[PDB]
RNA sequence: GAGAGGA
DNA sequence: CGCTCTGCTCCTTCTCCTTTCCTCT
DNA sequence: CAGGAGAAGGAGCAGAGCG
C-alpha cells in the first residue's frame, strides 16, 4: 500500500451543504475513487488525506460547488521487493491464477518463472511438481500460496465503435483492467506451511 | 484528474490497517456495532451508519485480508502497537537492509529462516554469521 | 474491474474557421454517394444502397434506423457522406479568392510574384504583436498590388499579366478564370510573345477561318490547371496570400471542389416522397460526375465533355447558393441568409416555449408589478418546481388538485425517471403521497409568479418588463394603465406576449433587473416613463382644483376609495 | 442531354476508383547491384540513428534497491555537446549549448560492407 | 411552430433579444434562447472541434477526447450546414472551472 | 492573474444591480435543490422569496470575483458588501 | 475609436468587430463565413451574439463576474497527518547497507 | 465496395494532401534526425526564415534548450542554413531558413557511397575500398570532419599513411570541399549582400544613369559573387607540400565535406551515358563515358551558376545568363578535348577494332571516327569546336534529355499511344482534333480518350477560343498545346510525392514490427537468427527485411528517374 | 405558397 | 528629343441591403 | 420594383528616364 497524490475536481450538491465540507468532499472523491483502478498507477483503496483545498467555485447553469481539491489517496503497487500471500480459486492448463478475500482477483501467474516440475493435469487440476522422488506436493485449490510480482500489465485502450458495440451486444475484450504477472523461481512459494 | 505523484512517500502496513479500522469505527462499519444495533434489535434513535456499499466492501476486504492468521490465528499487525512499531524500527535500524525491504518485513511476518531467506535477496550472500537468528527471534513475535 | 471515469466542465473558448482537405471529407463520410437514384423501386420505396438518401447519412422519417446509430430520428444527430468528384470544379464561395491567389502566384513555376525582401518585410508586417482584421486585409491587399505589379517570375523567368474573370456574366461566364500573358507587353521583345505567334501561324496555316478569333483568347485556367498549379505552391509562400500553412487543410487547393460533404438527412429532410432541393441537387451532381467518369473512359468528343464539365460546374454553384445563375432552390447561401435565415430566424431569435399572447385591457384596481392573466392560459403556462421540503406539502396538495382546477399541477417528473408521468390520469393522490424531495412538479401558474410581458416592436428596453402574475376569470392580459406608457398599450385591440421563465436563476434575474418597480425611469433621459395616463391626470386635477370641498364623510369615502 | 459517343447503359453510377491502377516500371525485382545500396542506404540511416545527433524523443523508480546496484551501466552516452565543433560555422547563439569547455570524444562509424539482412 | 392551428410559441426575436441585452439578463437569455426553445446534447471532440455521435468521434476514432455539452440545436444544424459546404467550424474547448 | 488581496482593492464596495440580481438567482436555485436556509423562514415555499429574505439579514453565504480587464479579480463576500 | 470615421453600415462594422459569427449575424453572412474560411480567422467568442449563436453566458450584466461559494475549512485540520513512518524510514543509506 | 473507414486506412488518402516539398523534407528528417528535428524542419518548410523565439512559439515543444540542439543537430549536419542579420534600430536577430542540399545528401548517401566507391579505382585493389567507404560514410553521416582526428581515432601508422592518402585522392578528385560560412548562408541573401557594398559605394555624384548605376553594379557584384562561389573549389588547402618528406598533404586543421555539386555532375554523367546507351553501340557508350569522367570534374555545375536563383532573372537579359554559360561551355580548358587523350586513357579491356564499318587496339582514327558518330545524331550528344576537337555541349543537352525522359515515363505509364500523342503535340502548336487525326494516324475515339487522360497531368493544355460573346462550350473550339514546363514541374512534385510516400510507408512498417528489430540488437545477436529466434520470429524479420531492401531499390530507381528533372 | 385585415 | 513604360486618377459598370410579427385563407 | 455604396476593369493623361 502506498500514498499517491492526486488533484481533482469535485461536484458537492446543494444537498450536502449542511454537513462539514471535508466529510462531503471525502464522500465524493469516495464516490469517484472507492475501489476502482485508476490507470497506469493500481487500484485506489481509500482517500486517506485532504490538502490544499481551493475555494469552490459555481457554474452558471447548476447550482452545485465545485471544489478543486489535492489529497493522497491509498492504492496497492507492489513492484520487485514484496512476496505476497493469496488463495486459489480456478486453475487450468495455461497457468493459475491467484485470488484474494475480496480485494481483487486479478492476479494470474503462468508456469515461466515456477519450478521445473510442475505439470498440467485436466482431472483434479492441479500443479504437480515432485522436485525428488516424492510427487505429492500438488497445489491445492483455495489455500495459501505465495508468490512474487515480477511485472504488472495496465489494460488501457479503448477503440470500440458505436456499431462494434451494438454488434456485440447482437452477439451476446480483455476484462481486466490492472492485473501483475507472478513469479516463484526461489523457493518457500505454493505454500506457507509447506516451508516450515 | 492529473496525477501529481505516481507514488508519494511509502506506506507501512501498520498504519493502513489502524487507519481503516478507524474510519470503519467513525462510519459505525465494525462487526460488533453492526452486531449490536444494526442486528439482534430494531434502530431505536434510527442512527444509520455510512451509506457506500462499495466503500464498506472494499475496507471490509482489506482489513481482513491484513487481519487473516499468520502465514507462518491473527496476523500480528491486529495486536501490533505503535510503541511496538517504535521498538521494531530501533531493532531493524540496527540492522541492515538495503531497500526499504523492512516495510515489507512488516507486511508479512513468517518467522521462518526459509522466508526472510526468500524475502531479501542473497540473504546468505550478504550476511548469514550471527545475526539472522536474531531477526528471527525478534520477528517470531510480532511487536 | 471498474476503472475510474472523469468528467470535467468545458465552454467553448472559441472557433477556428478553415476548409476540409479532402481527406476530413472522407473521414466524416459514412457512404460514398455513387448512384443517381434514390429508392430501390421493389422493397417499397427503401432507400438506395449508397444513393442520396441512404440510411447510414442519417433517416427521414420517424419509424427507421440510421444503420449508424441505431436510433430513431429524434435521437439521431444525423451522419455526414462523401461524393468524390471527376474533374474538379471552382468552388463558388472561394471564386475571388481563388482569383486572388492566382493573381497572387506565377503561373510557370507557380511561385509567389515578391521578392525576397519585399516578403520578408512584409511578413514582419503580417506578425506584428497586435494585428486586427482590418490592417492585415490591408496589408493582404497591397501584397496582392505589389505582386500584380511584378511583370516577370523570379524564379521561371515568365511573364505575368492579369488574371480576372472572363465575363462577370449570368452562369459559365461567371465562372471562367482568363489569364492575359501579353497585357503588358507593348513592343518589347519577349520570347513568350513570339512562340504565341508561331503557334498560332501553325493553326491558322492549318485553319484559315479562325482568324477573327486570335484576338482575345487567352490562357485559360480551367479548374484543372488550376488545381495543379495550386498543388505546387510552397507552403513558405502561402502565408502572403492569407492562407495559414502551419495546420494541414491551410494549403490553396483545399479550395476547389474535389469531394463534396453530402449532408446528413437530418439537415435535409423529405417531407410529404417529396424530397428537398438539396437531394435533388446532390443527385443531379451525382448524375452529372458519372457522366463526365464515363465519358472520359468512352472517348466522348472533348467538346461534350467540356461543356459536361462546365454544367457540373454551374450544378454544384446552385448547390451552394441559387443566386449564381438565372436559368427557387434553396441553396445553403439561402438557408442562411435572408431575414428568415439561421442567423436571424433561428439563431439571434427563436420561438420560445411557456409563452402565450392575448389581447390586453385595462385593471386599474391590479398594482404596477403586476399582470392579470386567464385562468384558461395560467393552467397551460406551468413552472417546473423542485421539491424542496419547504414546499413538499405545498406541491402534493397541488398534485391531488389536478390539472382541471387551476392551482394544481399538469406533469410530474421523478427524480429517477426520464418521462414525465402526465398527471391527468393515474391515481395522483398516491403519486402526491410518494413525492419525494428531488421530483419536479409542473405547477401551473398562480399569483406572485414571475413574468415576461411584452409588446412588439421592441423598440426600446422598457418595452419588455417583469410582472408578477395574478389570475384572473376574462381571456385578456389585463395590466394597470401606468405602465402602459413604455408597452405604448392601446387598449383598441392591441395583443401583448407573456414568457414564463422556467428557471430560478432566469426567474429571479427577471424580476430584479426587469422589474417594473426598478424600471420607472427610461434610460434614454432618466426621466419617468411609469406614470399618471391620461384620466388618472384629470382625476388628479378635479380632486386638486381650489373648488374641492369635502366634509369628513367624503373624505374618508375617498380615503377608503385610495386605499 | 447524353453526348453522341455515349449511352445510358455506361451511366448511372458515379464509381471513381480511389485506388491507383497505372504503377511505375520501378517495381521489379532487385538486384544485387541494388542489393547492396539498400545496405549502404540501410546501414546510414543506422549509424546516424545510433549517432549522437539524433534527439528523437518528442521501472525508474525512486527506491533505492541491491538489485540496480553491482548492475552495469547501459553504455557511455555521448551527448551533442561532446562532439567536437568549428566553432565559425554555427551562430553565437547556440555556443551556450554545445560543448565550448567540454572534453573531446568524436564517434567513427565504422562501415561493414558484409549485409546484415537476413539470408 | 409559428402559427397557431398549430400550437406554437411565441417569436422573441432580435428586437426582444436586445432588450434583453439592454437589461444586462444573462441567465435569462440563456434560459429563453437555449433552454426553453432548443437545447441538444452534443458530443464535441477536444482535439478536431467536430461534433460526434454517441460519444465517438467519426474522424479521429477515438472517442477519447469527445465532451459532452449542450447547445441550442439551431448551433447544431449551422455548424452541420457549414461542414456540408467547405467550412469547417472546429470548436476549441476550455476547463469552466480552475480558475 | 492572482487574487488581489483584501487589503487594498480598487473595485466598489458598493453591490451591483447585476451582482445583486445574480446573487440572488443563485440562492434561489441552492435552494430550490433542497438546500439549508439561515433564515427564519416564516411559511414561505418559494425559493426566491427566501432568497430575497436571507439577502435582507445578509444571511447568504456566497462571494463574488469581480473580473478586472486585466485578468486579477478581488473575492468580495455578500455580508462585506453594501446595499 | 478605430483611428478613422466608420460608418455604422455593413462596411463600417466589417473594419471594427473581428468575430465573424457576429458580422454573418448582422449582414452579408455567406460572404464574411467563406472569408472566414479562406483566411482562416481564429476568432474567440466573447460579444454577446457570439455567445448567443452558441449558447453561452455573456461579459455583460450578471454575466460580468463569478459567483464563488467559501469552503470554509480551518487550517488545522488540511494539515497532512500520518503515524509516524519516518520511524522505521532512518536513511537506510546513512550506514554501509 | 470498400467502406470510408477502410479508405481512409488502406489507400493512402491522408498523407495524399500534404506538400510533396513539406512531405519528403519531414519524412526525411524524421527517418534520419528524430522528431524534435523533423518538427522543426516541418516549421521550417512551412513557414519559413523562423528564429528561435518564433519556432519555440510554433512548436508545443517549446523548450528554448531543446529547439537550440535541434538545431545545432541541423546545422552540423548542415540540414539548415542560418543568417546572421544586424538590425540597424537595435538588437540583431539570426534567422534559419531550411537547406535543400543537406537533405539532398541525407537522401543521395547510398547512391553517393556508390559512386565514391566506383568511380575512385580503388574497387579492384579490394584493400583500401572499405577504408574510403568509411570514409565516405563518417564524411557525409557526421557533418564536417577534421582529418586530425579521424587519423588519431585510428592507431596504425600505416592505416593512417593509408587513410591521409585517400583523403588527399578525394580532395583533389573533387568529391571533398572546405565547408565555410558561405555553405551556411542563402544564395539569394548572398547576392542581396553583394549588390550592396558595390551599389551604396558609388559616389553621390552623377551616376552614369540610374539604370547604368544599377547595370555597373550588376556586372561588378557578379565577378566577385562567382569568385565567392567558386573559391571554396580552388583546393587552397591540399597545398601543404612538404611538411616532412615532400608529399602532398591535406592540411589538417581545415575542415572538409562532401561536395553535393560534383556528385549531381557525376549523376549527370550517369544519365547522359544511360541516354546515349540507347542511340549508339556499347563501345561508343563506353567512349562516351570515359569522356563523361575525364571532363567531370571540369564541367560546369548541374543546377546554375548560381545566379539565377539570386535574383531575377531579367527584363529580357536572362538570356546573357545562357551565353555566358555557353561561353564557358566551349571554353573551359578541361572540357575540349581530341582523341589522343581518350585513347591514353582508354581501357585495354575494349576491343575497338571491328565495332565500325567502314562503307556498306586504341587506334586514334577509330576513336575520333566514334566521336564523329557521336556528334552526328540529332541528340547533341558531343559539339565540334575545332575540326577533330569535341567538346559534349551541356547547355544543349539538358533540355532533349529532359524531354526524352518525361516521354519514355508517360510511354511507359500510360499506352504508348500517350506518347505518340504527347510527341505529336510538342513538335506541332495548337494543334486542333482534325489535324491531330491526319498528322498522328490513329482512331479519333482512342485520340480523345488519351488526351483526357494525359489532361489529368500537365501534359497537354486546352487552349480555349471562344467563337461567341460568352466563353460558354457547344460553340467556342478546344486547340491544344504542351507547355514542357508545367509538365516537368507536375512530374518532379508527383516523383518526390511518390519518394516521401515510399519513405514514409518503411518508417511504418519498421515501427510496427520494431520489437523483434529490437530484439535482434538487444543482445548482438546478429548473425545468429537461425539459432537464437522462433520460426515465426525469423519469417516476420526476413519479411521485414525483404520489404525495406525493395524500399530502398524502389528509392534509389525514383531517385535515378527524377534528378533529370531536379537538373537545370 | 401568396391575398388581405390587424396592432 | 520624342518614345515608351509606370503610375495615378477618372469613369463606367457592375453587387447587397429596405421592423415588429401575427393571424387566417 | 426603386435607392445607396462599395470593387473591379478600361482609359486617358502626367512623369520619369533614355540612347
Ligand atoms: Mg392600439
Ligand atoms: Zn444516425
Ligand atoms: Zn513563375
Ligand atoms: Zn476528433
Amino acid at each position: 500500500f502506498i500514498l499517491s497524490k492526486i488533484a481533482d475536481l469535485v461536484r458537492i450538491p446543494p444537498d450536502q451543504f449542511h454537513r462539514d465540507t471535508i466529510s462531503a468532499i471525502t464522500h465524493q472523491l469516495n464516490n469517484k475513487f472507492a475501489n476502482k483502478i485508476i490507470p497506469n498507477v493500481g487500484l485506489c483503496i481509500t482517500i486517506y488525506d485532504l490538502l490544499t483545498v481551493e475555494e469552490g467555485q459555481l457554474k452558471p447553469g447548476d447550482g452545485s460547488s465545485y471544489i478543486n481539491v489535492t489529497f493522497r489517496a491509498v492504492v496497492f503497487k507492489p513492484f520487485l521487493g514484496e512476496i505476497v500471500t493469496g488463495w486459489i480459486s480456478k486453475c487450468t492448463a495455461e497457468g493459475i491464477k491467484v485470488s484474494l478475500l475480496g480485494i481483487f482477483d486479478d492476479i494470474f501467474i503462468p508456469q515461466n518463472m515456477l519450478f521445473e516440475g510442475c505439470y498440467y493435469t485436466p482431472e483434479e487440476s492441479a500443479w504437480i511438481w515432485p522436485m525428488d522422488e516424492e510427487t505429492k506436493l500438488y497445489f491445492d485449490v483455495n489455500e495459501k500460496i505465495r508468490f512474487r510480482i515480477e511485472r504488472e500489465v495496465f489494460v488501457d485502450v479503448k477503440p470500440k465503435s458505436p456499431k462494434e458495440r451494438e454488434l456485440e451486444e447482437r452477439a451476446q475484450e480483455k476484462p481486466p483492467a490492472y492485473a501483475l504477472l507472478g513469479s516463484c523461481q526461489t523457493d518457500g512459494m505454493g505454500l506457507v506451511s509447506w516451508w516450515e | 484528474m492529473k496525477v501529481l505523484e505516481e507514488r508519494n512517500a511509502f506506506l507501512s502496513d501498520y498504519e493502513v490497517l489502524k487507519f481503516l479500522t478507524d474510519l470503519e469505527k467513525k462510519h459505525l462499519w465494525d462487526q460488533k456495532s453492526l452486531a449490536a444495533l444494526k442486528k439482534s434489535r430494531s434502530k431505536g434513535k434510527q442512527n444509520r451508519p455510512y451509506n457506500h456499499p462499495e466503500l464498506q466492501g472494499i475496507t471490509r476486504n482489506v482489513v481482513n485480508y491484513l487481519s487473516i492468521n499468520k502465514n507462518f490465528e491473527k496476523s500480528g499487525i491486529s495486536k501490533m502497537s505503535d510503541e511496538s512499531f517504535a521498538e521494531l524500527m530501533t531493532k531493524l535500524n540496527s540492522f541492515k537492509l538495503f531497500k526499504a525491504e523492512k516495510l515489507q518485513i512488516v507486511n508479512q511476518l513468517p518467522a521462518n529462516m526459509v522466508h526472510l531467506y526468500s524475502i531479501v535477496e542473497e540473504c546468505d550472500a550478504r550476511f548469514d554469521e550471527k545475526t539472522i537468528e536474531e531477526m528471527l527471534e525478534i520477528i517470531s513475535g510480532y511487536a | 474491474k471498474e476503472v475510474v471515469v472523469s468528467e470535467t466542465p468545458k465552454r467553448i473558448k472559441g472557433l477556428e474557421f478553415s476548409a476540409l482537405s479532402a481527406a476530413d471529407i472522407v473521414a466524416q463520410s459514412e457512404v460514398e454517394v455513387s448512384t443517381r437514384d434514390l429508392f430501390d423501386l421493389e422493397k417499397d420505396r427503401a432507400p438506395k444502397a449508397n444513393g442520396a438518401l441512404d440510411p447510414k447519412m442519417g433517416v427521414s422519417s420517424s419509424s427507421l434506423e440510421c444503420a449508424t446509430c441505431h436510433g430513431n430520428l429524434a435521437s439521431c444527430h444525423g451522419h455526414f457522406g462523401h461524393l468524390k468528384l471527376a474533374l474538379p470544379v471552382f468552388h463558388i464561395g472561394y471564386f475571388k479568392a481563388t482569383i486572388q491567389i492566382l493573381q497572387g502566384i506565377c503561373k510557370n513555376c507557380s511561385a509567389i510574384l515578391l521578392s525576397e525582401t519585399d516578403k520578408r518585410q512584409f511578413l514582419h508586417e503580417l506578425r506584428r504583436p497586435g494585428v486586427d482584421n482590418l490592417r492585415r486585409m490591408g496589408i493582404l491587399k497591397k501584397i496582392l498590388d505589389q505582386c500584380k505589379k511584378q511583370r516577370r517570375c523570379l524564379h521561371c523567368g515568365a511573364l505575368n499579366g492579369v488574371v480576372k474573370k472572363a465575363a462577370a456574366g449570368a452562369g459559365s461566364a461567371a465562372l471562367k478564370i482568363i489569364h492575359d500573358t501579353f497585357r503588358w507587353v507593348g513592343k518589347k521583345s519577349a520570347p513568350e510573345k513570339d512562340i504565341w505567334v508561331g503557334e498560332w501561324k501553325e493553326v491558322l496555316a492549318h485553319n484559315p477561318e479562325l482568324e477573327r478569333y486570335v484576338k482575345r483568347c487567352m490562357d485559360d485556367l480551367n479548374p484543372l490547371k488550376t488545381l495543379n498549379l495550386f498543388k505546387q505552391i510552397k507552403s513558405a509562400d502561402c502565408e502572403l496570400l492569407g492562407i495559414d500553412a502551419t495546420v494541414p487543410s491551410g494549403r490553396p487547393e483545399t479550395y476547389i471542389w474535389r469531394y463534396l460533404p453530402a449532408p446528413p438527412v437530418c439537415i435535409r429532410p423529405s417531407v410529404m416522397s417529396n424530397e428537398d432541393d438539396l437531394t435533388v441537387k446532390l443527385t443531379e451532381i451525382v448524375w452529372t460526375s458519372s457522366l463526365i467518369k464515363a465519358g472520359l473512359d468512352k472517348g466522348i468528343s472533348i467538346n461534350n465533355m467540356m461543356e459536361h464539365w462546365d454544367y457540373l460546374q454551374l450544378t454544384v454553384a446552385m448547390y451552394i447558393n441559387s443566386d449564381s445563375v438565372n436559368p427557387p432552390i434553396r441553396g445553403f447561401c439561402q438557408r442562411l441568409k435572408g431575414k428568415q435565415g439561421r442567423f436571424r430566424g433561428n439563431l439571434s431569435g427563436k420561438r420560445v416555449d411557456f409563452s402565450g399572447r392575448t389581447v390586453i385591457s385595462p385593471d386599474p384596481n391590479l398594482s404596477i408589478d403586476e399582470v392579470a392573466v386567464p385562468d384558461r392560459v395560467a393552467k397551460v403556462l406551468t413552472y417546473p418546481e423542485k421539491v424542496t421540503r419547504y414546499n413538499r406539502h405545498k406541491l402534493q396538495e397541488l398534485i391531488v388538485n389536478g390539472p382541471n382546477v387551476h392551482p394544481g399541477a399538469n406533469y410530474l417528473l421523478k427524480r429517477n425517471e426520464d418521462a414525465r408521468r402526465n398527471l391527468r390520469y393515474g391515481d395522483r393522490m398516491k403519486l402526491a403521497k410518494n413525492l419525494q424531495i428531488g421530483d419536479v412538479v409542473e405547477r401551473h401558474l398562480e399569483d406572485g409568479d414571475v413574468v415576461l410581458f411584452n409588446r412588439q416592436p421592441s423598440l426600446h428596453r422598457l418595452s419588455i418588463l417583469s410582472h408578477y402574475a395574478k389570475i384572473r376569470p376574462w381571456r385578456t392580459f389585463r395590466l394597470n394603465e401606468c405602465v402602459c406608457t413604455p408597452y405604448n398599450a392601446d387598449f383598441d385591440g392591441d395583443e401583448m406576449n407573456l414568457h414564463v421563465p422556467q428557471t430560478e436563476e432566469a426567474r429571479a434575474e427577471a424580476i430584479n433587473l426587469m422589474g417594473v418597480k426598478n424600471n420607472l425611469l427610461t434610460p434614454k433621459s432618466g426621466e419617468p416613463i411609469i406614470a399618471a395616463t391620461q384620466d388618472f391626470i384629470t382625476g388628479s386635477y378635479l380632486i386638486s382644483h381650489k373648488d374641492s370641498f369635502y366634509d369628513r364623510a367624503t373624505l374618508t369615502q375617498l380615503l377608503s376609495m385610495m386605499s | 442531354n447524353l453526348p453522341f459517343g455515349l449511352g445510358y447503359g455506361d451511366v448511372g453510377k458515379n464509381h471513381i476508383t480511389e485506388f491507383p491502377s497505372i504503377p511505375l516500371p520501378i517495381n521489379g525485382p532487385i538486384t544485387n547491384k541494388e542489393r547492396s545500396l539498400a545496405v549502404k542506404y540501410i546501414n546510414f540511416g543506422k549509424t546516424v540513428k545510433d549517432g549522437p545527433f539524433y534527439t528523437g524523443s518528442m521501472t525508474n523508480d525512486g527506491i533505492e534497491r541491491y538489485s540496480d546496484k553491482y548492475l552495469k551501466k547501459r553504455k557511455i552516452g555521448i551527448s551533442i555537446d561532446d562532439h567536437p565543433y568549428n566553432l565559425n560555422l554555427f551562430p553565437n547563439e547556440l555556443y551556450n549549448v554545445m560543448g565550448i569547455n567540454k572534453k573531446k570524444l568524436l564517434a567513427i562509424s565504422k562501415f561493414n560492407n558484409a549485409d546484415d539482412v537476413f539470408t | 411552430t409559428e402559427g397557431r392551428s398549430r400550437d406554437g410559441g411565441l417569436r422573441l426575436g432580435e428586437m426582444e433579444r436586445d432588450c434583453v441585452i439592454a437589461y444586462g439578463a444573462s441567465q435569462l437569455l440563456l434560459e429563453r434562447l437555449m433552454i426553453s426553445s432548443d437545447a441538444f446534447e452534443v458530443d464535441v471532440c477536444d482535439k478536431c472541434g467536430l461534433m460526434g455521435y454517441s460519444g465517438w468521434c467519426t474522424t479521429c476514432k477515438s472517442a477519447e477526447n469527445i465532451i459532452k455539452m449542450t447547445i441550442p440545436y439551431a448551433a447544431k444544424l449551422l455548424f452541420q450546414e457549414l461542414l456540408s459546404m467547405n467550412i469547417a467550424p472546429r470548436l476549441r474547448l476550455e476547463d469552466i472551472f480552475q480558475q | 492573474e492572482k487574487a488581489i488581496p483584501k487589503d487594498q482593492r480598487a473595485t466598489t464596495p458598493y453591490m451591483t444591480k447585476y451582482e445583486r440580481a445574480r446573487i440572488l438567482g443563485t440562492r434561489a436555485l441552492q435552494i430550490s435543490m433542497n438546500a439549508p436556509v439561515f433564515v427564519d423562514l416564516e411559511g414561505e415555499t418559494d425559493p426566491l422569496r427566501i432568497a430575497m429574505k436571507e439577502l435582507a439579514e445578509k444571511k447568504i453565504p456566497l462571494v463574488i470575483r469581480r473580473y478586472l480587464p486585466d485578468g486579477s479579480f478581488e473575492d468580495w463576500s455578500v455580508e462585506e458588501l453594501i446595499v | 475609436y478605430k483611428g478613422e470615421v466608420l460608418g455604422i453600415t455593413r462596411f463600417g462594422l466589417s473594419k471594427m468587430r473581428d468575430s465573424v459569427l457576429q458580422l454573418a449575424s448582422f449582414e452579408k453572412t455567406t460572404d464574411h463565413l467563406f472569408d472566414a474560411a479562406f483566411y482562416m480567422k481564429k476568432d474567440a467568442v466573447e460579444g454577446v451574439s457570439e455567445c448567443i449563436i452558441l449558447g453561452q453566458t455573456m461579459s455583460i450584466g450578471t454575466g460580468s463576474f463569478k459567483v464563488v461559494k467559501g469552503t470554509n475549512i480551518s487550517e488545522k485540520d488540511l494539515v497532512p497527518k500520518r503515524c509516524l513512518f519516518e520511524s522505521l524510514s532512518n536513511e537506510a543509506a546513512l550506514k554501509a547497507n | 465496395l470498400v467502406t470510408p473507414e477502410d479508405v481512409m486506412t488502406i489507400s493512402s488518402l491522408e498523407q495524399r494532401t500534404l506538400n510533396p516539398d513539406l512531405f519528403l523534407y519531414k519524412e526525411l528528417v524524421k527517418a534520419h534526425l528524430g522528431e524534435r528535428a523533423a518538427s522543426v524542419i516541418g516549421m521550417l518548410v512551412a513557414l519559413g526564415r523562423l528564429s528561435v523565439r518564433e519556432l519555440v512559439e510554433k512548436i508545443d515543444g517549446m523548450d528554448v534548450d531543446s529547439v537550440k540542439t535541434t538545431l545545432v543537430s541541423l546545422t552540423q549536419l548542415r540540414c539548415v542554413k542560418y543568417l546572421q542579420e544586424t538590425a540597424i534600430s537595435g538588437k540583431k536577430t539570426t534567422y534559419y531558413y531550411y537547406n535543400e542540399e543537406g537533405i539532398h545528401i541525407l537522401l543521395y548517401s547510398g547512391l553517393i557511397i556508390d559512386e565514391i566507391i566506383t568511380q575512385m579505382r580503388v574497387n579492384d585493389e579490394e584493400e583500401h575500398k572499405q577504408l574510403v567507404a568509411e570514409i565516405v560514410q563518417n564524411v557525409i553521416s557526421l557533418g564536417s570532419l577534421t582529418v586530425e582526428d579521424y587519423l588519431s581515432s585510428v592507431t596504425s601508422d600505416s592505416m593512417k599513411y593509408t587513410i591521409s592518402s585517400l583523403f588527399v585522392q578525394l580532395c583533389e578528385m573533387g568529391y571533398l570541399i572546405q565547408i565555410s560560412k558561405l555553405h551556411y548562408t542563402p544564395i539569394e541573401d548572398l547576392w542581396q549582400f553583394l549588390y550592396e557594398k558595390h551599389y551604396k559605394n558609388i559616389p553621390r555624384n552623377s551616376p552614369l544613369s540610374d539604370l547604368k548605376k544599377r547595370s555597373q553594379a550588376k556586372m561588378n557584384a557578379k565577378t566577385d559573387f562567382a569568385k565567392i562561389i567558386n573559391k571554396p573549389n580552388e583546393l587552397s588547402q591540399i597545398l601543404t607540400v612538404d611538411p616532412k618528406t615532400s608529399l602532398r598533404i591535406v592540411k589538417p586543421t581545415v575542415s572538409l565535406t562532401i561536395n553535393l555539386d560534383r556528385f549531381m555532375k557525376g549523376r549527370r554523367s550517369k544519365q547522359l551515358i544511360n541516354l546515349a546507351k540507347t542511340r549508339v553501340g556499347s563501345v561508343t557508350a563506353q567512349v562516351y563515358k570515359i569522356a563523361l569522367r575525364l571532363t567531370e570534374q571540369k564541367s560546369p555545375k548541374i543546377r546554375d551558376p548560381l545566379t539565377q536563383t539570386g535574383l531575377l532573372q531579367d527584363l529580357e537579359e536572362a538570356k546573357s545568363f545562357q551565353d555566358e554559360a555557353e561561353l564557358v561551355e566551349e571554353k573551359t580548358p578541361g572540357l575540349t578535348f581530341n582523341a589522343i587523350d581518350l585513347a591514353r586513357h582508354l581501357p585495354a579491356e575494349l576491343d575497338l577494332r571491328g565495332s565500325l564499318l567502314s562503307r556498306k587496339p586504341h587506334s586514334a582514327s577509330l576513336i575520333n571516327s566514334h566521336l564523329k558518330i557521336l556528334a552526328s545524331s540529332n541528340f547533341p550528344f558531343l559539339n565540334e569546336t575545332k575540326p577533330g576537337v569535341y567538346y559534349v555541349p551541356y547547355s544543349k543537352l539538358m533540355p532533349v534529355l529532359k524531354s526524352s525522359v518525361y516521354e519514355y515515363v508517360i510511354a511507359s505509364t500510360l499506352g504508348p499511344s500517350a506518347m505518340r500523342l504527347s510527341r505529336c503535340i510538342r513538335d506541332n502548336k495548337l494543334v486542333s482534333e482534325k489535324i491531330i487525326n491526319s498528322t498522328a494516324l490513329m482512331k479519333e475515339k482512342d485520340i480523345r480518350s488519351t488526351l483526357a487522360s494525359l489532361i489529368r497531368y500537365n501534359s497537354v493544355e486546352i487552349q480555349e477560343v471562344p467563337r461567341t460573346a460568352d466563353r460558354s462550350a457547344s460553340r467556342a473550339v478546344f486547340l491544344f498545346r504542351c507547355k514542357e514546363t508545367h509538365s516537368y514541374n507536375f512530374m518532379r512534385q508527383n516523383l518526390e510525392w511518390n519518394m516521401a510516400n515510399l519513405l514514409f510507408k518503411k518508417e511504418k512498417l519498421k515501427q510496427e514490427n520494431s520489437t523483434l528489430l529490437k530484439k535482434a540488437n538487444r543482445d548482438d545477436v546478429k548473425g545468429r537468427e537461425n539459432e537464437l529466434l522462433l520460426p515465426s520470429e525469423l519469417n516476420q524479420l526476413k519479411m521485414v527485411n525483404e520489404r525495406e531492401l525493395n524500399v530502398f531499390a524502389r528509392l534509389s530507381r525514383l531517385l535515378s528517374l527524377w534528378e533529370v528533372f531536379q537538373m537545370a
